[PDB]
């Protein structure tokens, strides 16, 4: 469930780093980069709690 | 040395907990109700819910 959960958009335009990276200026990258950050450390610290 | 000469049978209570109740709960219709726009949005968050 933990590598999974590296797919998952989080309601960004894509789950792929990169992709969001290189197809989208900075201000408008930062907030899916940072949607993507906020769903990862979520799922990290649910799996470090079980 | 002190030493008795009768005796007292005490009966004493000791309480345990063994269980609680028993709770599942769904996901889409906690999260969203009935809004079926509101359950894609959902699901673009991966396996929190199972």
């Amino acid at each position: 469930t933990l590598v999974k959960q590296l797919s998952s958009n989080f309601g960004a335009i894509s789950s792929v780093l990169n992709d969001i990276l290189s197809r989208l200026d900075p201000p408008e990258a930062e907030v899916q980069i940072d949607r993507l950050i906020t769903g990862r450390l979520q799922s990290l610290q649910t799996y470090v709690t079980q | 040395i002190a030493i008795p000469t009768n005796f007292t049978i005490s009966v004493t209570t000791e309480i345990l907990p063994v269980s609680m109740t028993k709770t599942s709960v769904d996901c889409t219709m906690y999260i969203c109700g009935d809004s079926t726009e509101c359950s894609n949005l959902l699901l673009q968050y991966g396996s929190f819910c199972t």
